[PDB]
């Protein structure tokens, strides 16, 4: 069996327990769940207006899942240095260790400062993730479906950038499932696709196109953490790691 | 049970419904449908002037519409969008005589304002071998709702509570209609703030859910008649009858 | 005045109270009410009879289907196979480009919610004289994908759950459709205008004629059958999202075809007028505002090389008013990164300026500047009605 | 009768009650009233100065009713994509189901960010709605009646856009009625016209015309929700729906 221990050959005299730093630093690091709630960078983008957007059009939409977005190094010419360098993170690294999850997420999107415009944020529980490809932030183009616009029923919230430019969130667990998939997802069942993302958040500015020019190529970093109610389930061993200090130097 | 013995009398029991001096009978159990809980009296809030229900004459049953229902009528086909407080008057005047002539409706000739629960029975006499089914549906202040022209169909009245009149059973449809309107009282004549849409609570309407079907040599027609009690009413604001105007022709 | 020297609370501003939350949560307001403790009240005759609730609405039948049932239907005949989800349907045969549909009350109250579960109830009013007699199956097959929706017949139906009924004296029943699915809830059949994420129904109802109708000669050969839908005792819905349904109060709809040409959104209404960066204010150009540097921007026309284009409004009534209505225009980049629209006297001058600008010419050129409309023509400067469509005239260079 | 059930043909073994998601998601969706209070988009506009407005002139005025404003797709050239696409909404969809109402409303107007100017908001219980036409947001022109200006007695409030640009409201129930009409309204009685709108709100900037140019064509979205005290009355069946996913594609 895996955790069996046939015949211990103890040499150690007993070492003092430290309580995971409780005896030194004053804080236990035993529960890995409480570390999971330190916020992590989730995605990152430079806003890119394409079509002449109206008040209603979403500026970008991303699926919201604990697994972490499929990692986006960026194009070879313009890397997002943190994901290029600081690969993945903590929460996805532990999400690597389990096979199912059932819980909330929190986000705290940090909008660009220079813009003044109001910002709405839909949550869309309906949407199915459609394979691990296109599990990434998407800059929506011309409206053609209801995907591109504000919608009435979906839960939403509207930060006033002028007052404070970081809307904070609580994406809830709405799925008709026991508990969702947690590793990378290739979609076998067609109904397996409802079994991953908590929803499909959509951020959108209310700016008219005359003012939208200020917004172009302004950064919008995003954060996430597992939201207290989260509970990963089945243990599954780690897929091979790739040591970071061993990554190649830029070379002068 | 299961032991018929018809005599000269015939077989079944005959339930009654006396009011003032009008008794009327139905062999069958009424298919009652009551859109709203019974109304509070509300003379308290809007009338110093003498108020009095006329239970001994207003509450009498009196006919307001009657109509043939031949097999020619297609599935969804209105037979009668009766307004109710108006049809009680509009039918009388349509029958070429003044409101004053009919005992049920004399207080309307005088009192400026009316309130009160209505009762409507939609009696029928289909033969037992006929197959069909009316629905009778009361819809409050229909005229105020402009999109009603689209709603006004059997799919759309079957969702709100409604009486059903099978032609097989020749069932009779009772229909209590307690007062509900945006304003507590309905005027019986032109009044300072409104004129048009006088004394119009809403509308009974009798769409067909299943057209009569019969053998080619069977009885084609199926007549229907609609009585209307006007029970827990109350009138207020005494006023001269010369002010009264004949109801809109409909 | 004791001083209060201790450190202040450290709070974080947000611009707005939650829009999503709507229960156990006091929500502060700037009331337009006079009294601050006032609240709307219901006088005893104005009391709210109806307790609005998903279940109080779901528990109301609405006619949803009307099967005909002729004598000459053999024992195998299908009468309907409507899906076992609340979104049962009855299209109206309207003339509208976008056809309206009837729904059961459960079929509308459940469109607002992403997920549903539990039993439905189909009442069947088999409208017949007591002298009619017959029998019909009202089966339910779990797990039928649409490819298996066909190949059905009453005998395959008998293998799974079903309910025989005997029309004789009592002429109505109420089959109570089971909720059989692997999913504890079930996702909406439709959706906000977005075709993917529209799961089809869990299972299908069927109603074959188990024993064909046997009418007397003196009663009708045909019997109507009404199918009413009602949320069952256990019907229940959870997640609120966009309704997949819209009211018929306004059935207007507007396609966003790209073929017609129009000013960019937020840059209309526009009117002809002067602007200092263009021809030194000598010549007209459209403006969406009186303030300086508020020229209307225009979409780049897709002109293949060797050709040219110039605009002509579909309706001369909607053109911005100058001394004359401005039905003609030449859209060219301003050199400020956006495409200004230049009104012209006529289709001919517009064609000429178009020949110039695609001819290697430029706005500063004398041959072009002659073609620009002089400022005096500005007139009243009435705004164009809304953001009127511009047909794109095209010519070979 | 409608809700009668003559002879149930039960096949079902009893299914576990979920309490409307109470047993899963931790929150009941049973009462439809509590969903009615999630905020909805109510109207939308691009401000359009016409006459040289003074400090007092209202910028726009709209009737305030639960039924929802008559739907405004916008002109064929410039659709408001959400109402064009996401037809109507939730609250009007349920307002479709009842015939009378008697209660408050809340609004939370979201003004444009770029403008700094102070903003006043009248409530005008006096005004009668005049048919379903002109039950829409109106851009008031030159002053000619008292309709176009700030008024003394009417209840009002004045947001400072510089501090926070989203005034939140509580339109109260002031009518001499049992309870108002709730479907679409064609005005039969002349006194029926007082029987629909709660009032007739009017928003207006205090900007002088020199500063009003900044405000032109800046979006002003509006929200509403039924305000706790609301109580719809008589049941009335739904008018025909129009399925949304079946709406035509833009076509490339
Ligand atoms: O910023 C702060 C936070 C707390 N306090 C005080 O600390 C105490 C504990 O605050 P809490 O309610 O736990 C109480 O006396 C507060 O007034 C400050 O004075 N400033």
């Amino acid at each position: 069996e895996e955790s069996r221990n046939t015949t211990v050959l103890d040499t150690t005299t007993t070492l003092q327990s430290s309580g995971f730093g409780r005896a030194f630093f004053g804080e236990a690091f035993n529960d890995l769940k409480t570390l999971m709630r330190r916020y992590q960078l989730y995605g990152q983008l430079l806003l890119s207006v394409t079509t002449d957007k109206d008040i209603d059009h979403c500026m970008f939409t991303f699926p919201c899942l604990p697994q972490g977005l499929a990692l986006d190094i960026g194009s070879a010419g313009s890397p997002h240095e943190i994901f290029n360098r600081c690969r993945d993170g903590i929460i996805p690294l532990i999400a690597s260790g389990y096979r199912f999850y059932r819980g909330d997420l929190r986000y705290k999107i940090v909008f660009p400062s220079n813009v003044n415009s109001n910002i709405w944020v839909q949550h869309r529980p309906d949407r199915r993730l459609e394979g691990w490809s296109a599990a990434k932030i998407v800059n929506c183009d011309a409206v053609s479906t209801g995907q591109g616009v504000y919608n009435h029923g979906y839960a939403s919230h509207i930060q006033i950038t002028r007052v404070n430019n970081v809307i904070e969130l609580e994406v809830p667990f709405y799925n008709a499932t026991c508990y969702n998939y947690l590793q990378a997802f290739n979609a076998s069942s067609a109904a397996s696709s409802y079994a991953v993302s908590l929803g499909e958040i959509s951020v959108g500015f209310q700016a008219t196109s005359d003012d939208i020019a200020s917004i172009v190529n302004k950064p919008v970093t995003i954060y996430y953490s597992i939201g207290d109610g989260m509970q990963f389930s089945q243990w599954v061993g780690y897929q091979p790691m790739m040591i970071l200090d061993q990554l190649p130097a830029p070379v002068v | 049970m299961d032991n018929p013995n018809p005599g000269p009398d015939g077989e079944g029991e005959v339930e009654l419904e006396k009011d003032s001096n009008v008794v009327l009978t139905t062999q069958r159990d009424p298919s009652t449908s009551i859109p709203a809980p019974v109304s509070v009296k509300w003379s308290r809030w809007t009338s110093n002037d003498v108020v009095d229900d006329y239970a001994t004459i207003t509450s009498r049953w009196y006919q307001i519409a009657e109509f043939v229902w031949s097999k020619d009528d297609p599935f969804d086909k209105e037979l009668a969008r009766l307004i109710l407080p108006r049809a009680l008057l509009s039918s009388i005047e349509a029958n070429s005589d003044a409101i004053c002539d009919v005992p049920n409706t004399i207080p309307f000739k005088v009192h400026a304002y009316w309130r009160g629960d209505m009762e409507v029975r939609v009696q029928i006499n289909s033969n037992k071998f006929q197959v069909g089914q009316l629905q009778a549906t009361w819809y409050y202040s229909d005229h105020e709702n402009l999109n009603i022209s689209s709603k006004r169909s059997v799919y759309g009245f079957s969702q709100m509570d409604h009486a059903l009149i099978s032609a097989s059973a020749s069932n009779e449809a009772k229909l209590v209609i307690p007062f509900k309107h945006v304003y507590p009282f309905l005027p019986t004549r032109i009044v300072p703030d409104w004129t048009t849409g006088i004394l119009d609570m809403g509308a009974l309407n009798i769409r067909v859910i299943a057209p009569l079907r019969m053998s080619a040599t069977g009885p084609t027609t199926c007549n229907v008649v609609v009585f209307i009690k006007l029970n827990n009413s109350e009138f207020t604001g005494t006023s001269s009858g010369k002010f009264y105007a004949s109801q809109i022709r409909a | 005045n004791p001083s209060y020297q201790q450190s202040p609370r450290h709070f974080v501003p947000t611009g707005m109270h939650s829009l999503a939350l709507g229960t156990n949560l006091v929500e502060p307001l700037h009331a337009l009410r006079l009294d601050a403790a006032g609240t709307t009240q219901h006088p005893v005759g104005c009391a709210p009879d109806e307790d609005m609730t998903v279940s109080s609405i779901a528990s109301r039948y609405g006619l949803i289907r009307r099967v005909q049932w002729k004598k000459d239907h053999a024992k195998g005949s299908l009468l309907l196979q409507l899906d076992a989800d609340p979104f049962v349907e009855q299209r109206i045969e309207g003339t509208n480009p976008i056809s309206l549909y009837w729904f059961a009350p459960v079929g509308v109250v459940s469109s607002m919610f992403m997920q549903w579960r539990g039993s439905l109830e189909y009442r069947f009013d088999i409208i017949a004289s007591q002298f009619h007699t017959g029998r019909l199956i009202v089966g339910y097959v779990p797990g039928l994908t649409a490819s298996l929706q066909l190949q059905m017949d009453y005998m395959k139906l008998k293998s799974s759950s079903y309910v025989v009924f005997d029309l004789q004296e009592s002429n109505s029943f109420t089959f109570e459709v089971p909720y059989v699915s692997y999913r504890p809830w079930w996702v909406r059949k439709y959706g906000g205008n977005y075709l993917p994420s529209s799961t089809d129904a869990p299972s299908t109802l069927f109603m074959y004629v188990q024993v064909p109708l046997i009418p007397m000669e003196a009663v009708s050969d045909t019997i109507d059958i009404n199918v009413y839908v009602r949320g069952g005792s256990s019907f229940e819905v959870c997640v609120p999202v966009q309704p997949s349904l819209g009211l018929n109060w306004n059935t207007d709809f507007i396609l966003r075809n790209d073929e017609e040409y129009r000013a960019k959104t937020g840059y209309a209404p526009y009117y002809a007028g002067v602007w200092h960066s263009f021809n030194n204010s000598n010549s007209l150009v459209f403006r969406w505002g009186s303030a300086s540097d508020q020229i209307a921007q225009w979409p780049t026309i897709s002109v293949p090389r060797g050709e040219l284009a110039f605009l002509r409004i579909k309706d001369g009534k909607q053109a911005a008013v100058g001394t004359q209505p401005w039905r003609t225009m030449v859209v060219w980049p301003s050199g400020h990164g956006y495409n200004i629209g230049i009104p012209t006297y006529n289709a001919e001058r517009a064609r000429q300026l178009a020949q110039h600008l695609y001819g290697g010419g430029s706005l500063t050129d004398e041959k072009a500047k002659q073609l620009f409309v002089p400022a005096n023509q500005q007139g009243p400067g009435k705004v164009s009605n809304g953001n009127p469509v511009w047909e794109v005239m095209r010519a070979p260079l």
